[PDB]
């Protein structure tokens, strides 16, 4: 209703590639956001063969989202829910993924804008929005799950927001969401005992925040490379975690290694990241952070 | 936007 956008309204103009349970497209929105006739917008799709437990979960991420309000986090703009097909839009990320993005700053990729790597100030500042759409979720008691440079979206200034919830769970009652069995599963961010046990916490959250800080210094390289499927879940449940990236800035590579904690109950909480790095960001963060807003009680 | 089919694998957790 609040959410329902009249579909003559959005336009589909190109692919930006296969999400979870389908394309997502680059399209136009008119008169979606006040003060903007036209809108250019990200808009998910279901795949016409998707299984049901796909429907359900693509529906189920929509619906999650409208309870969102977090600069850091991907903002959903509108649903067109009358009729065929379902379209999910939500605010376009100019530069894409952040593991793309991470992928296209390598001296040798092709296509490299002619900007070198990260700089440490530009990491900080990364790695503090990230913690803060993360500590943003956290407080609405959800797990996410699936943390990721991949699931890292970039905006237009270059802003790092929480993008995809394809894996995201309520733990209202909880503060836990546990599920063994097999899957398809993202083995290299995942924690020891999310592996071991099925569960996942905040603090599985976190390892993986340790993973996706890897990946920034990495620059997107495969994690546990050289290593199995098979073989990262034995490596990581026996102990097993990254080394440092070359030339790795040692106070990431502090965070990485208290992220990587075995005992979930010694990593950070993604409040305390924020803190921790709070008088090393660009001035506009207290104005649009969750960190340091009222709701943050 | 872009997919990573390789970050994923077929396991068992649990």
């Amino acid at each position: 209703d609040e959410w329902e956008v009249s579909r003559e309204k959005i336009t589909l103009l190109r692919e930006l590639g296969q999400g979870s349970f389908g394309m997502v497209y680059e399209g136009n929105a008119r008169d979606i956001i006040k003060g903007e006739a036209e809108t250019r917008v990200a808009v998910k799709t279901v795949n016409e063969s998707a299984s049901l437990r796909e429907r359900i979960e693509f529906l189920n991420e929509a619906s999650v989202m409208k309870g969102f309000t977090c600069h850091h986090v991907v903002r959903l703009l509108g649903v067109v829910s009358k009729g065929q097909p379902t379209l999910v839009v939500m605010e376009l990320m100019a530069h894409g993924d952040l593991k793309s993005y991470l992928r296209s700053l390598r001296p040798e990729a092709e296509n490299n804008p002619g900007r070198p790597p990260p700089t440490l100030q530009e990491m900080i500042q990364m790695a503090a929005e990230i913690a803060d759409g993360m500590a943003y979720l956290n407080a609405k008691k959800f797990v996410h799950r699936d943390l990721a440079a991949r699931n890292c979206m970039v905006a237009h200034d270059f802003t790092v927001k929480i993008g995809d919830f394809g894996m995201t769970r309520d733990i209202y009652e909880t503060d836990y969401y546990r599920k063994g069995g097999k899957g398809l599963l993202p083995v290299r961010w995942m924690a020891p005992e999310s592996l071991k046990d099925g569960v996942f916490t905040t603090s599985s959250d976190m390892w993986s925040f340790g993973v996706v800080l890897w990946e920034i210094t990495s620059l997107a390289e495969q994690p546990y490379q050289g290593l199995s499927n098979e073989q990262v879940l034995k490596f990581v449940m026996d102990g097993g975690y990254l080394d440092q990236p070359d030339n790795c800035p040692e106070r990431v590579t502090d965070l990485m290694r208290m992220c990587w904690q075995f005992n979930p109950n010694m990593r950070p909480t993604f409040l305390e990241i924020v803190n921790l790095l709070k008088d090393d960001l660009h001035p506009s963060f207290p104005e649009v952070s969750f960190f340091h807003s009222e709701e943050n009680k | 936007y872009n997919p990573y089919p390789e970050d994923y694998g077929d396991i068992e957790i649990g």
